[PDB]
């Protein structure tokens, strides 16, 4: 018995799974192990980047023993573009890594210091891109129709927070009109 | 008697393990340094990952009721600040097991004399003296050598007249005052900067440890600044701000002062309150304390803005804090007030005097928190330990406040009783040695703790003596609330006005110990430290007698 | 075959299931292979472990790693299994109903695990007997039998096929489905005309018209 | 359950006995019906606990007036109170349901 909560996920539950992409690290280390689900890796380079699965990431940076590397799409440059990309569109979500909430929250708690101007800035950046967005669901969220939403491009946190009361409101919604005819 | 590294790789090698690990470091006690120690180096364990057990130790004789309890995986064990005095090979026992040890027990102390049973004779130790005092330190080390193992009846008597010799130097030694030379925070600073860490709440977690005793004395603080300052120019977070920027943003020299509270709390109140100035000023006195406001006629600070609080005091006051005070202040001979300090802003929240934190803490300690009661309390202490052991931490900064809410009421509370005492000159020059007793008093709740007393005992002798002709003389203190005549007696040490000569080595240590083993009356050296002591009514007035004479000092 | 695709095949199976209204079939031949797997990856640690202590007169990371992963992934299976659990809670006197009629697939082996199949039965009798001694005594000779009156109902309920489910399109394109402009699938709802199926777009429907699409897995939930 | 070693089903569930005993008849056959499911695998669980994911993977529990030392399995963890022990998430998970731990 699931208990909470139960029907969407918990929103611990969508990092667990996110966890699971593997994204490039820089090892200060020169057994095996072969685990079961990674396949890597011969025995890390130091100052050699390589790709690995994301928990294993964080596991080494609590020890400081990896560098984790920034993503290109996190960068406030590179943002700038995705929140004039999202003005300028204010039917469609843009493009989204589908992970970028909660990759901005993890990577912000301790790998804060790899980042190249991390500081009272990305944070900024993403809180606005997190503000706008939202609204735009919000006022996109007017039109709802039994059977069909377009939700195009949107994150995994986005669908989590919102999901019970979009897919109840159409169970009240959907279930009066079915069964009218 | 070891390379820090080294002992370090010890405590490695015997550590991870499965199960892991197991080793307890003991925290303790009550002493704000303790923390500053094993927060740092609680980080560093967590840094490799090594499981750890902390224990929060109030009493010496509560450390037996643990070790004699729990142990049964532990190879590798830590303590902290004590055992310089008394040997726990003796009071522990030990009976070795299995050369080559199977466990390890690290001893880090401040306090010296080290026990002479200690250093030499390795067994539970692995001893921290190093490197504070190696020395020589000849007279220990002859203590030994000569000692063990030790015409032929003239070669008995010239053996004999020899150990006797040796005795009498020997005697010299260990019967001495108890006195920090260094804060065993820096030695661990010391001991984690040759494994490579330059990590800044590390180095904030050392200025803590430092500034945790400015209260008392230095000694050799005052040449700490070097170690220090030095070490605050081997990083920074910017060259130029940049502001603030709301992240690093870290700490950085101000003009701070041994005045109280001055950020958190409102001016006028923070010279009031301030423990360096309750004296020069007498401002117990009436008459005085209206020499406190032609300090601030003379700076023009109205009274009213000294009032309020200090956040919102008017920037021009804030631009001109650094000078009004070296136009006015060194008439009144309150010259001494302004340090080269350390104070880590955390941006938008304040920020935060190096020495203010720990009265943050101090006062957490204390509050905000027949034998069944003693013990009961002394869990409630124990308890109140986490409560402040919670504070340290950077990301909950919300219960801190909590800390400062109360550190502002405790003087409050010791000033004022404080005042209390002065207006009926309870003070007993004596002959030998100053004393006094509390017979009675509002609200001896706060004085229970070991800790309170240091601070009242602590704004008493600096009020007494400013100096003030003649003779620093130690003083003595009683409070009794219920516990049936528990009646808390702690020992204390003279302060120099900023000019000192001596480290003077209190003798209260040595004073109690000979009275324990003479009559012994209701004597009872329970509490950590060999200066507080506790004492029953029906047999204080003996003591206080016995105390009186003879004088070793 | 691969180690990682039973694991992404492990999740994907975790989520379709916490997000449909109703039960998916019992995947056997994969979370068998992971059953003995664990089995002996656990095993195989504690003994890695042990001979660590004899080398012991260095680096506990590979051991630490692979634990925690252990952790991670005894974790899942648990969510799935315990979920799964719970519908069959819920969905006890309609899988009945489904056992008792021949078509089309009962239970059997395959629908519930050979563990499952015991906390069913089990549930379901120990259930049925609380309720007969506490409220059928006193036992309505019409409603002697658990099942359709009709109405309402009960239960019957709840195999809901119209519920809603967030759905994210994934799969192979042959350059099977794909009738353009984008691409598959194919949709046609009853009631409504076909939007129809667009790849890079998450789309929310009913559960029962994306069904067929579910069993092929051409769409992630 | 209540869990380790549940060991057995006592002093849990306040309702007691003013719950109804014909409830109570059904619980203990329901806890007797999931022993079985625990001695199925094997996985192993472990299953009543970590509905909530590990992170990461070590944490620090401090004690809360908890006697002590019961923690047997794997070590005798010497409970303690006043005592956080960094310990990880495996005996944590464990410990944490019965009363014993209080911050994760």
């Amino acid at each position: 018995l699931p208990a909470h909560l139960q029907q969407t996920f918990s929103p611990e539950e969508i990092q667990f799974i996110v966890e699971n992409e593997p994204i490039k690290i820089f090892p200060r280390i020169t057994w095996q192990l072969i685990t079961t689900d990674d396949k890597a890796l011969n025995n890390m380079v130091a100052m050699r980047s390589t790709e690995v699965v994301l928990w294993i990431a964080l596991l080494l940076k609590q020890q400081s023993k990896c560098s984790i590397v920034a993503p290109q799409w996190l960068t406030t440059k590179e943002l700038d573009r995705k929140i004039q990309y999202e003005k300028t569109h204010p039917d469609r979500f843009s493009e989204l890594p589908w992970n970028w909430l909660v990759l901005a929250r993890i990577l912000f708690n301790k790998a804060k210091d790899d980042f190249h101007d991390p500081i009272h800035e990305l944070r900024g950046k993403i809180q606005d891109l997190r503000e706008i967005r939202q609204i735009k669901v919000l006022k996109g969220l007017k039109y709802l129709n039994e059977s069909h939403l377009q939700l195009d491009n949107l994150s995994l946190l986005e669908i989590n927070e919102l999901r019970p009361f979009i897919t109840e409101i159409m169970d009240k919604l959907r279930e009066i009109h079915t069964a009218s005819l | 008697i070891s390379q820090f590294s080294e002992a370090y790789n010890k405590i490695l090698r015997n550590s991870s393990s499965a199960s892991s690990c197991q080793l307890v470091i003991f925290v303790s006690c009550l002493n704000i340094d303790a923390l500053c120690a094993t927060k740092m180096l609680s980080l560093l364990f967590k840094k490799q990952l090594v499981q750890s057990q902390i224990v929060p130790i109030f009493g010496y004789s509560e450390l037996r009721r643990h070790y004699s309890q729990l142990d049964d995986n532990i190879n590798s064990l830590l303590l902290v600040g004590f055992g310089g005095v008394i040997d726990l090979e003796a009071f522990l026992e030990i009976d070795p097991q299995e050369q080559s040890f199977r466990r390890d027990i690290y001893v880090l102390d401040a306090h010296r004399p080290w026990n002479l049973d200690n250093i030499f004779g390795s067994q539970i130790i692995q001893c921290f003296d190093d490197g504070t005092v190696d020395d020589t330190l000849g007279e220990e080390k002859e203590a030994y050598y000569k000692l063990l193992e030790l015409n032929d009846l003239s070669k008995r008597k010239q053996r004999k007249k020899q150990i006797h010799e040796y005795e009498g130097v020997l005697e010299e030694y260990y019967s001495q005052g108890t006195t920090v030379v260094n804060s065993i925070s820096a030695q661990i600073y010391s001991l984690l900067s040759a494994i490579g860490e330059t990590n800044l709440s590390n180095l904030w977690l050392n200025i803590l440890g430092t500034t945790s005793l400015d209260i008392a004395y230095a000694q050799v603080y005052n040449r700490l600044y070097p170690l220090l300052q030095d070490e605050v120019k081997r990083l920074t977070p910017s060259s130029r701000n940049s502001v603030k920027t709301p992240d690093t943003l870290t700490l950085n020299i101000q003009p701070d002062y041994y005045l109280f509270l001055l950020r958190h709390s409102s001016l006028y109140d923070s010279f009031y309150y301030s423990n360096y100035v309750n004296a020069k000023l007498s401002l117990w006195n009436e008459n005085g304390k209206k020499r406190l406001h032609k300090m601030f006629a003379r700076m023009g600070i109205p009274l009213s803005t000294a009032q309020e609080t200090w956040l919102y005091m008017d920037h021009s006051i804030k631009r001109e804090l650094g000078i009004i005070f070296d136009k006015n202040l060194d008439r009144y001979g309150l010259q001494d007030i302004i340090r080269d300090g350390f104070v880590r802003t955390l941006g938008y929240r304040g920020s935060i005097s190096a020495s203010e934190f720990v009265e943050a803490l101090t006062a957490l300690l204390e509050v905000g928190n027949s034998a069944q009661k003693l013990t009961n309390l002394r869990k409630r202490w124990v308890s109140n330990f986490w409560l402040s052991w919670d504070a340290l931490d950077d990301r909950k900064v919300e219960l801190l406040n909590r800390g400062i809410q109360l550190a502002q009421d405790l003087q409050r509370a010791i000033f004022n009783t404080g005042v209390a005492i002065l207006e009926k000159k309870l003070i007993k020059h004596l002959r030998i040695y100053r004393l006094c007793v509390l017979q009675d008093g509002p609200d001896l709740d706060l004085y229970r703790n070991p800790l309170t007393l240091l601070r009242l005992g602590n704004t008493l002798i600096e009020c007494c003596a400013e100096s003030e002709d003649k003779q620093l003389l130690p003083m003595v203190l009683a409070s009794i609330d219920e516990n049936t005549d528990t009646y808390l007696v702690a020992g204390l040490t003279p302060r120099y006005p900023r000019g000192t000569k001596k480290p003077i080595l209190n003798n209260f240590s040595m004073a109690f110990q000979q009275i324990t083993a003479e009559t012994d009356a209701k004597v009872r050296i329970d509490n950590f430290e060999s200066s507080i002591i506790e004492i029953r009514r029906e047999d204080l007035s003996p003591f206080l007698e016995k105390l009186t004479l003879s004088g070793l000092l | 075959v691969s180690p990682q695709q039973d694991f992404s095949d492990l999740m994907k199976s975790w989520k379709n299931e916490r997000c449909s209204p109703e039960l998916l079939p019992y995947p056997h031949q994969l979370m068998k292979r992971l059953l003995n797997r664990i089995s002996m990856q656990s095993q195989l640690i504690e003994n890695i472990s042990m001979g660590f202590l004899d080398m012991q007169n260095e680096s506990k990371l590979p051991l630490l790693c692979m634990e925690t992963e252990l952790e991670r992934l005894k974790f899942v299976i648990r969510s799935y299994i315990r979920c799964r659990l719970s519908k069959i809670d819920k969905f006890s006197l309609y899988l009945r109903q489904l056992n008792e009629d021949e078509n089309s697939l009962i239970s059997l082996t395959d629908l519930l695990s050979k563990d499952e199949i015991k906390y069913h039965d089990t549930h379901s009798l120990i259930w049925l007997k609380l309720v007969n001694d506490s409220i059928l005594k006193y036992m309505p000779e019409e409603l002697q039998a658990i099942n359709d009156t009709e109405g309402s109902v009960n239960m019957i309920d709840e195999p809901d096929w119209n519920k809603f489910v967030f759905i994210h399109v994934n799969g192979p394109p042959d350059g099977e489905n794909e009738f353009g402009k984008p691409c598959y699938t194919v949709t046609i709802p009853d009631l409504k005309e076909e939007v129809e199926l667009t790849i890079g777009s998450i789309y929310v429907m009913r559960y029962e018209v994306i069904r067929d699409l579910l069993r092929d897995d051409k769409v992630a939930l | 359950n209540g869990l380790d070693l549940m060991s057995s089903i006592t002093f849990s569930q306040q309702d007691t006995n003013n719950l109804s005993h014909q409830e109570q008849e059904y619980l203990k056959e329901y806890c007797d019906l999931i022993t079985d499911l625990k001695s199925g695998d094997l996985v192993d669980i472990d299953l009543s606990g970590s509905l909530v994911p590990p992170s990461d993977a070590f944490i620090d529990v401090r004690v809360l007036k908890d006697a002590g030392e019961i923690q047997t399995e794997y070590g005798v963890f010497n409970l303690i109170k006043d005592s956080q022990f960094f310990v990880q998430q495996s005996d944590v998970e464990r410990l944490i349901q019965q009363g014993y731990l209080q911050l994760i």
